């Protein structure tokens, strides 16, 4: 019947827990579509994935594909406004993003469910009639350049491009995909290329319906969704473009048995081992590559990491298959190196080949395959409901690899055991097909090459035949054994019935001097999972720099100790997070509830009776020191945020103070610290999930009793439960703190306009104002003025206080950046004065939907509750309360708020700026003094420059703490 | 562990 539809797939296989409706189909023009109906979703979503990416970039214009991606958002013939798309999403509680990989360009958005069509319509035009406006092209070229600039000093990106540069230079795999001003503007200009036309050509050439996949999720019925999608996408032209292919591997003969010595930016020590392998994608029903990754990358008893770590050569390891593109893949085994490890690379690699030999000797094991198959089946059946935005994006991408009916199960459900495929891949992991790369500062000055796109310094040597020979003769090592049955595999999935006394929010069911227990039995997701969150309060975790280092070292030593045993629980879907905080310790255990008690008990017991291995202590301490120093390699904007934090918090140890005190922590010192840290404590926890009240009280008491029995822990005094305060800036004050980033050649800045203490009133004024300026901020500071790639605005919340912050990373100096933000602020004042009452009411509605958007899974709902507990505000009904209040604000209230707290002449303006200067910038003024279509920046007062943080805080008062919310019950 | 780069439009 319907000529617009080539076919409607059969029933889409889903989990019996998934209440969403599904319908797959293929349009006449060849677009693969997956429709999703969720009548309860608050936000609708859509995504389109074109099966063409940077790998198809024309040789003479590197990055064109990524630039085409950016440009599609800047206007279409049907919707000309450069920001019609983003503005429409913003006003309807939506958002959007897009990415470019070697073979894909994925576009997606989410929006209030009531505006799916308006959003989908504007979105569809991207693939029908983009304008590629000449003025937008000239401006947007800077965003792309800015994007590359932040990556230039990033070790991961440098290594990513270096591998590409080190393969066959004729293979498209060697292309630079990001692109920058040089490749997108300069170069083409000095070669008479009209990028506008090149974008038009590329778009007209590859954006063919036959290479597109779409996924839409909304409240509408499947029939309504179908007509909707047929109506907006059946008009995309099918140009029958052949799907790009790359059968010849980028690493050929001359590229194997090669060794690379690389100089990193951060002080890191890594060893990368790569093997070229065939494309294994078509074998998704068996996944031979993952089978070997599961074994080679295994942690736990008898594993490769175990021996490497015992020999004190390695700390972490990653093994498995790495994607390439249609036609080729790689198999990697990457390890980090200890100092000793750096000097034993040859032995480390032999151990790898010894372990691989064991795999060949034992042969493929079906029980291992069965185990993963069972685990994956359980994971699929009980998979958490995804957020619409990420879900549609993911489906659109994988619709290109699997039949419509299997698009949900293909990546989870295993079906075939393939000892033949497994052996075939194992036969590619041999010394004569290996590539080895070492990353270490020790290579500084010894390199003879440079990677052109990032400037990476390295040396390339052939591996001597004898070394290859020694590896080829690897024999069985008695230390290497295959894993044993995974005893953490869950088997009990019953959902306890909802107790009669069940509450909508966490209830306080234990309030003792030793512990405060918040509890809630899951009443909406119904999966066999639970979240056990614990907060251990102790003044000694952050009393001084030395103890902060010990709190950290201790927990890091503990996790390194439990790793081998915890890995099994990990594969079985039971993980935990343990870290030190400025108030003590944080422990989180989540996953299938079945075996959580066992993992938890083990952690606490281990914690309270810990024995530190001296060798592990020196190694982890050396890494921690390196980690503290490496902060200098972080980006300018991250430095700005770090500084503001140190500046506004009553107590905070800098990274310089931490490493200085690090030489003082000795094994003896750490051993004394632990028992002292555990002697006096207070525990506040939230147990949320598939568990009863008595199981919860039981778990809480088991934790206390373990600590009491092994560490003689006693309660902490209530007045000892202290929370840090935020510095109170003076009315009409403006302070500036300036610093320099010595790695990145970009400037960073954070502007913080402190308002007042948090409260229903203060909160909504600030949030409404942020909702109204959000998209305009991006459109003004980035799209129009192109200050940088990183342009951010939003509320800042800390220690119960709040305010508006702006964060920008750019080539332009901080004082200039400041001027533009002040100019923008004026533009927003006028703008708000000029907007209609309905437009105002529209933003209120948008904010409301964002705040009332319901969590789709247990961990997300838990997180919201945990946030109320940690902040000690315990306002569980905050969203309904704050929204009800938000719907009462008038345009006048926001104008008053701005004129009183934000305007340059506001009586209560509390401003602080953090200026981070670029590497190649000696000095720079703190304040500075035409009309190139740029708004007029107001004149600024003279700022008081901060020389010493400690003095700065001493001469200022401290805000009080926010009062709790009354949540009564025994 | 077992193995499991794109550029974006937006920070």
């Amino acid at each position: 019947n319907n000529p617009a539809i080539k076919r409607i797939g059969n029933h889409i296989t889903k989990s019996p827990e998934d209440k969403r409706e599904y319908r797959g189909l293929e349009l006449a023009n060849g677009i693969k579509v997956l429709l999703i109906s969720d009548p309860t979703t608050d936000k609708s979503s859509a995504a389109l994935d074109v099966h063409i990416g940077s790998l198809s970039d024309p040789p003479n214009i590197a990055g064109l594909s990524h630039f085409c991606q950016h440009m599609l958002f800047l206007g279409t013939k049907k919707y000309p406004k450069e920001n019609e798309y983003s503005q429409f999403l913003s006003e309807h509680a939506g958002s959007s993003n897009a990415f470019t990989s070697g073979e894909h360009t994925n576009y997606y958005f989410d929006v209030s469910h009531e505006h799916l069509e308006g959003a989908l319509d504007r979105f569809a035009q991207f693939f029908l009639c983009p304008l590629f406006d000449e003025s937008c092209k000239d401006r947007e070229v800077n965003a792309v350049d800015s994007e590359h600039e932040k990556n230039v000093m990033n070790d991961a990106w440098r290594l990513f491009q270096l591998e590409k540069a080190t393969g066959n230079p004729k293979h498209p795999f060697s292309k630079f995909g990001t692109g920058n001003k040089y490749t997108l503007e300069t170069r083409p200009n000095q070669e008479g290329i009209d990028v506008r036309q090149e974008l038009l050509k590329f778009h007209s050439a590859y954006y063919s319906s036959n290479l597109m996949a779409v996924c839409v999720l909304g409240r509408e019925s499947l029939d309504d969704l179908t007509n909707l999608v047929v109506k907006l996408f059946s008009e995309v032209e099918n140009k029958n473009v052949p799907l790009p292919e790359f059968p010849e591997h980028p690493f050929q003969e001359e590229h194997l048995k090669q060794l690379y010595k690389i100089v990193p930016i951060k002080d890191i020590r890594n060893l990368y081992v790569t093997f070229p392998i065939p494309d294994l994608q078509k074998y998704y029903k068996s996944n031979p590559g993952h089978y070997l990754g599961h074994l080679i990358g295994h942690e736990g008893p008898g594993s490769l990491l175990s021996e490497l770590k015992s020999k004190g050569w390695v700390n972490t390891l990653v093994g498995g298959q790495k994607e390439g593109a249609r036609g080729f893949m790689f198999f990697i085994i990457n390890v980090d190196l200890t100092e000793e490890g750096l000097l034993h690379v040859e032995d480390i690699i032999l151990h790898m080949f010894q372990y691989i030999q064991k795999l060949r000797a034992e042969g493929p094991q079906e029980w291992v395959f069965q185990e993963c198959k069972d685990l994956n089946a359980v994971a699929f059946r009980f998979k958490d409901k995804e957020r619409p935005r990420g879900y549609t994006s993911k489906i659109a991408g994988i619709l290109h690899y699997y039949p419509l009916e299997e698009v949900l199960t293909a990546e989870y459900l295993l079906e075939e055991f393939r000892p033949d495929l497994i052996e075939m891949v194992l036969d590619k992991l041999r010394p004569e097909n290996v590539r080895v790369a070492i990353v270490s500062k020790s290579f500084e000055g010894k390199t003879d090459r440079t990677e052109e796109w990032y400037g990476t310094q390295y040396k390339q040597e052939a591996i001597p035949d004898e070394v290859i020979k020694k590896w080829q003769n690897a024999d069985l090592n008695g230390k290497f054994k295959l894993p044993t049955k995974n005893e953490f595999i869950p088997t009990n999935f019953e959902i306890l019935p909802l107790e009669k006394e069940a509450t909508p929010y966490p209830a306080l069911i234990k309030d003792t001097a030793m512990s405060k227990l918040w509890f809630k039995q899951d009443d909406k997701f119904f999966l066999p999972k639970a979240c056990l969150n614990f907060e251990f309060f102790s003044p000694f975790a952050y009393v001084d720099p030395l103890h902060c280092n010990m709190a950290y070292l201790y927990l890091e030593l503990l996790k390194d100790s439990l790793n081998e045993y915890a890995y099994a629980a990990e594969l079985a879907g039971l993980s935990y997070d343990l870290q030190n905080t400025i108030y003590g310790m944080y422990l989180s255990v989540k996953g299938y509830n079945d075996k959580q008690p066992i993992l938890l008990k083990k952690i606490i017991e281990k914690m309270a009776t810990f024995e530190i291995d001296e060798k592990r202590f020196e190694i982890i301490k050396e890494a921690y020191m390196r980690s503290l120093n490496n902060f200098r390699a972080e980006q300018p904007h991250q430095h700005a945020m770090y500084y503001l934090r140190l500046l506004m918090t009553e107590v905070a140890w800098t990274k310089d103070e931490l490493k200085e005190a690090l030489d003082d922590v000795t094994l003896p010192r750490l051993k004394a610290f632990i028992p002292q840290l555990l002697s006096r404590l207070h525990i506040e926890a939230l147990l949320h999930g598939n568990i009863t009240k008595q199981a919860a009280l039981g778990i809480m008491q088991m934790v206390e009793d373990t600590l009491i029995e092994h560490a003689h822990t006693k309660p902490l005094l209530p007045s000892q439960l202290v929370r840090y305060r935020e510095v109170q800036l003076p009315d009409r004050g403006w302070f500036v703190y300036q610093q320099r980033n010595e790695v990145h050649n970009n400037c960073g800045i954070e502007i913080y306009y402190q308002t007042d203490m948090q409260s229903t009133s203060e909160n909504m004024f600030l949030e409404l104002f942020c909702q109204i300026i959000s998209e305009p901020c991006f459109n003004t500071l980035r799209t129009k003025e192109q200050l940088g790639y990183i342009v951010f605005s939003g509320p800042r919340r800390a220690n119960g206080i709040q305010g508006l912050r702006f964060i920008i990373q750019s080539e332009k100096p901080p004082h200039y950046l400041e001027s533009r933000v002040e100019a923008f602020l004026i533009t927003m004042e006028k703008s708000i004065e000029d907007m209609t009452e309905e437009a105002f009411q529209k933003h209120i509605q948008a904010l409301a939907i964002r705040r009332l958007d319901k969590p789709k899974k247990l961990s997300a709902e838990c997180a919201k509750y945990w946030g109320e507990i940690i902040s000690q505000q315990y306002n569980f009904d905050r969203d309904n309360t704050e929204v009800a209040y938000l719907k009462t604000l008038t345009k006048e209230d926001i104008i008053k708020f701005y004129k009183e707290m934000l305007a340059v002449d506001a009586p209560r303006r509390h401003k602080v700026s953090v200026h981070v200067l670029a590497r190649e910038m000696d000095s720079c003024p703190v304040v500075g003094e035409n009309d190139i279509n740029l708004s007029q920046a107001p004149a600024l007062p003279q700022p008081e420059v901060i020389q010493n943080m400690t003095e700065f805080k001493r001469g200022l008062p401290l805000f009080p703490l926010v009062k709790p919310h009354i949540n009564f019950m025994a | 562990h077992s193995q499991g780069f794109v550029q974006w439009l937006m920070n």
